[PDB]
């Protein structure tokens, strides 16, 4: 352990921020202040009409999708008080979920997955939540997200969610992303049915590449949700005070899930292996029937034509004046020879 | 320091064709070239970064490629408004410089 | 609030070796969180890059040809970059653009910048 | 309100009362009008079979105040079992399964059962059913069944349930054995399709079982509302039960794992085997098929002639060709 | 075959596969007195349950169920855990009561020479001070218990019946210690044989491993079970004193699972060590083919084509004729092998 | 047998104090008495001159090296007032770690790790560290450790081992075993790294013999590690009125060295399981280019020796009388067949 | 003391004491030129290219008070990077890299690091480094080079070294690139021996690339008295770029996985793609030749004259039975 710094880079400017990223289409601001009684919702793009939200009476979430706009993600945590190391953090894409417990806030890394049914890609966008006295505040790569749950409990009045303060607001959040990660699993239920079907019947190169592809990405699945059971765990068994004492069986109830979820990741792993093994000895089946045909050939044929060749020579003194010419007498012994070794065959059953 | 020849510099081409602009780069450039287009009497405007990433705002018909040293700009298909002088910039060091340009006109 | 706008101005004709300040005005971003680079482009000629600032941490940079005598910088407060030319020769008579670039991640090691937003270009000239 | 059940071929109801001195059976062969009446005075059993008539689940409804969200939960095949707890009424689901020797595959249907004070009500969905026992113990007195209570009632249920569990745990077992021997003495090109399919089996009864374990872990130790505490070693001994099931179908799984390796290996060494085969076989004659097509070449400046009976001598020479290299080969113990 | 079928759940039905034998020995000891006797009266020493000094009894052979029923009924046993001491087919299981603990125990024992495994249940029945053990056949891993007893080592005949049951399921579990080394010994035996000389029962050697294995690990879970319940929660007629032997028998559980799931990941590496030995004797094999063939076709085709029946030949004389072809068929040869010693073929 | 005895004090009463282990050799009594300004080192190889150290009012590292002897461990053990169980844990070798909170000292079982690089093997050295009121107990099996680095600390100020109690003293010692662990676990990587390169270059049988060895050594060593992240979070977490509160933040800093740990095994675990099917799969290769050779050499005479069987039989009306140039154009012919499936085998690219 | 590697001995001396006012350099090939060097307040930089030859190092050995382990050390090329801190200075070991792109190699060369008080030492292997811009820099006066201590210019060699590991990072990825493309689409014999080589180097490189990282942390980490508090930022910062090398490493080395990986799969179609080939051949021809073979034997009696020209039905009923098999490899879709 040391000291939080701003970690110097090269190229690259020391107070310069810079997004790890690759979404530059979109950027805009959720604001959903409420309180028990009432609740006030906008989008506005204007950096400045969410900064007063801070020292709010009230529980408000703040969604401000698209970060590659690095200046309002500073000018945000300039206001708030957030650690420049966090910010950076933050703009950060490329890393493992975690949270760094500090004096006045709590910094969530997440991730979010979507599977596309063409070319079978599985797609990672990190989400990073920062939950201060009164707000929480939700950064995104770009527009897009499974929270919308949340935000219909929060319209409609539906559950504890507007009698609760804003811990409750990051365990829905919580929640939420674990429900997409179910939803993840079961199209990978999906895609493994589909592959099952295929495979049994239809065995080649590309079935070969596609198993590849769904074991890489049960392995990124596997190497991202482990943290996850990391960082839950750490939730709700080192409690700062920013969390109640209240709402920790909430999270105790998000963390089996999230071990529910790596035991079946875990399960899907196994059986994409058994389907490769699968491929592998219908292949290896039919390289045996080659490989029997092919010896079954040589061992009829080749004693046929080497015994050709004994008698096929030239010595001019050889017993080739015999009863009933001889010459049949040698094709009889081929025959014989034949028919035997067909029935050897025959008796260890191939073809 | 860092140098891009731009080839050809002086093209000729019809509207519905495919166009293919390079320049290769004297070094290294770790991917970080960039493609500009400028009407004459107009500022420059952002087509690709990243020598693949097609800009936010433009048109998809334009693309990118990296081979090594070899950067290739390539247009689907031209249109009437997209015959100006196009240009590359290499940005890995901090001393950034421009290819020599490539004017694109009617035949 | 508003549109991002880089605007230019200050740039004209000039004898040889008089000295020559160009501000860049901004409006729609502010100056301290992005990268202010210069450009500057002959009659005939292609595009050329001249200087860049880096107003949030004082990071200048210039190229070979003119290294030495043009200045960059920017306060913050006004939200404005400036260029100061000085022993501007004949060989320099062109068009300059101020632009905004924002930094991209390809690698751990490896950044480069792309250039979101041009101005119009101040037609510098040199004569007599 | 909506299922997914396909089946609707037959309906009928099966209702009967019996208390301590007399048992009355019915089976009504529709609603007509159930005797209790929420009477809580003997201990009943009402059952239906069938659901595309709806109208007797809103009756019931209706008559015995049933939330209408589980109401409608009632009508899902895809959802797993799970349990819930209310005052009047306790809300459990739990699913049936039938395997057979000749299609190799489970049929899966869902029944689910309502606890209330001297009542116990179900829907059923298809006939033919493993409370065959139960039926006849209750007819014949036999037992402490027909005492008291109607918890006992719903721990006799399960228990059937679960005795139905094991009876096709056994039968995946003598499969698991049967298929064992196969792919050990004697592997063939359906074997491995036989392998995969029961494994998929294994995988759906895992993640049928554990939920049926954690429902049957929530019954137990929580305090329910109203539950004799008299019968709390029978939902312990089912308890029991479940978790047995649940270490079984794990090292059914991890068994079949194995079976689909030993297979591979086997398919394996058998290419070993016939390239053994064709190894020796082309070793051993093509020198000698080379040899005796020296030993014919045309040429006329022959040097073989009667030296001392040649034809022998060639004989001799291939015959300890042979030999050397059918010896080299036992030296190699291919062969 | 684990099912009771159609029966009520208060039956006192013995499913056991043994019935040869039923023999009663029991034995009682104090601090400074020690009593042994071996009585087949059931009634002899059924009047033990009134006494304030720890007792040792021992049922073996229960094949007949009046016995059991009888012990049961004077003992005011319910009878659930009757049925349940009377079946052998059920997981090693703990249940708590007002006046007694009921333990299922399973004892192994391994055959080298044929390499199957052998599972028995011995149920122990812990009341006030009274020790109850049932087993299938005689002859228990309980002896060095019986040692301790009868040659006064220890502290065992200080303390109470808590540290009786201590002692007999600490032997159980160095029974296992032992028996789980003999599956070591035959997991490195399966291991060389596997990697050095394979062969065709290797694989179904692998299986039977395997499956013993799995069945270990299935008797081996519920015994973690069990010792975690006697630890975390102890019973009332358990004494706090002994808590830590309790303790110290769970981390004994903890490390024969340990073990356990190491033999497991061994062995299933074990058949990839046998598929890539195969696949090495594969490729030697095809190697000696090609080597054969890559030689021998060429020479046979050029001496076919040296003995044809054309008219006209340079039969009569080339170069001096008949062993212009052998010398080059010898030089084709040689080019062949040395080729394939520069691959290293041979 | 070896010396993995489980076999051993098997028909022996509890508290019996037995060695199963294997070194006997070595043996060796350290004192430490360090304080806030002064410091003592009594190196001493009688136990009757170490035992009135644990009433010193300042913290001492007593280090007893060599666990054979039951004579020094017992008296130790009944001096200070340790439990018989304990002592016997500390003799038996093979002890899972654990750590056990008892009510006077927290006791707890560790391993250290040793590893070959010359030798593809990898050994595992016991120690018990016992932390009683204001001194920090220690055994261990036989001479060399890792704390080579906290007894430098010791020996001059350098950090701040000096100036607090004895709880951070075994602190540093937990530290200093998992820095070895880490370095352990980049020895192991090293190796991982060059059975890759021979796997996929050179396969021979020495290859997939050490590579089942290294498969044993992982699975042993991730046995060994998982029980370290429990021992360590029962450090930290359910605090022990023997440990002061400021230590807590650096035990929360070793448990996520030791999560960094585990991670890094699996992945390896992951890599090593991968490694025999990339064996299978290059000796496939392999087979696949003698194959190649074995088929274009059958290819390019087969039909050459059948062509000139055909012609050479005992026909008389075979047009053999020179009808045109017989003899040469029917070798022109086989060698026009010749070139002819050279082509076709350059281009299915076989060569 | 003798040298482990195998470079060409070519004995050369450098040395460059510089101050704040003026620097003062010659070139010489003495070893008693470094010798008076030990005294003077201005920082001195020292360079021995010659390493091979021990007389000069070890006469340095002894008239630095340095033990002759490091002497050793110094001489054994084929060392990982490490740091050792003593009493009167701190020895450190690093290692030079050049990429050859036409052969596709990765050399190494180990330059160690010793740094007195107010004196630089510093020993090569071969004829040319990269710490010219540290020279140009000091000649120049262009930082702060000469306003500082030698701790400074220990600091600045350590930091040109990483600058030369990105650029070999840039050639890396431009090659990684090309590679890439190669291997995705259009493969070939050499791609995969390009491939393996690309592997060796990553291998090479991460292996060089950790022990830098962690000589940086412990560098910074603690403070000897030798080095002062001012340069500590300045190898914060060289840690941070040896995080951004070992990031970037990590990277290339999964891509380069990936790419083997890809290649890796599917053999088992090319398998028995030759032997489709090889039985299709093979199963047409034997029986021709035996055919052959049997018309071809010197018997007398074997009818051979007329029968509708003779070979004219041999051939028929061979073209028949070759088309037979042909029909038969029809099916199964072989061909
Ligand atoms: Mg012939
Ligand atoms: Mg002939």
């Amino acid at each position: 352990m040391e000291e939080k710094r701003l970690s110097a880079k090269k190229g690259l400017p020391p107070g310069t921020l810079v997004y790890t990223g690759k979404y530059r289409e979109d950027f805009e601001i959720e604001v959903m202040n409420y309180s028990i009684e009432e609740f006030r919702e906008f989008k506005t793009t204007d950096v400045e009409s969410v900064l007063p939200f801070r020292d709010s009476s009230t529980p408000t979430w703040i969604n401000i999708t698209g970060i590659h706009r690095t200046d309002v993600v500073q000018r945000v945590g300039e206001f708030f008080g957030i650690h420049p190391l966090v910010l950076e953090d933050i703009l950060n894409v490329h890393q493992r979920p975690k949270v760094e417990f500090f004096e006045n806030y709590v910094f969530i890394v997440l991730k979010m997955f979507t599977y596309d049914k063409n070319l079978h890609e599985l797609e990672s966008e990190q989400v990073s939540l920062i939950l201060t006295k009164n707000c929480v505040l939700m950064f995104q790569e770009k527009i897009g997200d499974v929270f919308d749950p949340v935000r219909e409990r929060i319209r409609y009045n539906r559950g504890i969610i507007r009698k609760k303060r804003a811990d409750y607001l990051l365990y829905s959040l919580i929640d939420a992303l674990v429900d997409d990660y179910f939803v993840l699993l079961e199209k990978i239920d999906d895609e493994i049915d589909v592959l099952e079907e295929e495979v049994l019947e239809r065995p080649e190169k590309e079935t070969v590449q596609r198993t590849h592809q769904l074991k890489r990405n049960l392995v990124e699945l596997r190497k991202t949700i482990w943290p996850l059971r990391e960082v839950l765990s750490s939730l709700y068994r080192d409690v700062p005070p920013l969390i109640e004492k209240e709402t920790v069986p909430y999270f105790r109830d998000v963390y089996d899930h999230t071990i529910q979820i790596a035991d079946t990741v875990e399960t899907f792993r196994d059986i994409v292996s058994g389907l490769l093994d699968v491929y592998l000895s219908s292949v290896s089946n039919k390289t045996n029937e080659v490989m029997k045909v092919l010896t079954i050939i040589a061992t009829i044929f080749m004693p046929l034509t080497f015994i050709a060749g004994i008698y096929g020579m030239n010595f001019e003194y050889m017993p080739e004046l015999r009863w009933k010419w001889g010459y049949p007498v040698v094709l009889a012994v081929m025959g014989v020879i034949a028919v035997i070794m067909v029935v050897y065959f025959k008796k260890k059953k191939w073809l | 320091d860092i140098q891009m020849t731009q080839s050809p510099s002086s093209l000729s081409a019809s509207v519905g064709d495919r166009v293919t602009i390079t320049c290769r780069a004297s070094q290294s450039v770790s991917s970080a070239v960039a493609w500009y287009q400028q009407k004459p009497g107009k500022a420059p405007k952002l087509l690709i970064y990243s020598a693949s990433s097609l800009y936010s705002g433009v048109p998809s018909r334009f693309s990118g490629s990296r081979s090594g040293t070899d950067f290739t700009l390539t247009i689907s298909s031209l249109q009437p408004e997209d015959f100006a002088t196009y240009y590359c910039q290499q940005s890995s060091s901090s001393l950034i410089t421009f290819g020599q340009g490539t004017k694109v006109e009617i035949k | 609030i508003s549109e991002v706008q880089l605007v230019e101005s200050g740039g004209g004709l000039v004898q040889p070796g008089g000295s020559l300040r160009l501000s860049c005005a901004a409006s729609g971003f502010n100056v301290s969180y992005y990268s202010i680079h210069w450009v500057r482009q002959a009659p005939g000629k292609g595009l050329e890059w001249v200087a860049s600032i880096s107003s949030s941490s004082g990071s200048t940079s210039y190229a070979d040809s003119v290294k030495g005598r043009f200045t960059i910088s920017a306060d913050t407060s006004k939200n404005t970059a400036y260029l100061q030319m000085n022993s501007l020769r004949a060989e320099d008579t062109a068009v300059y653009y101020c632009a905004r670039s924002y930094w991209y991640y390809i690698w751990s090691y490896s950044y480069g910048n792309a250039m979101d937003y041009w101005g119009q270009g101040t037609l510098v000239t040199v004569s007599s």
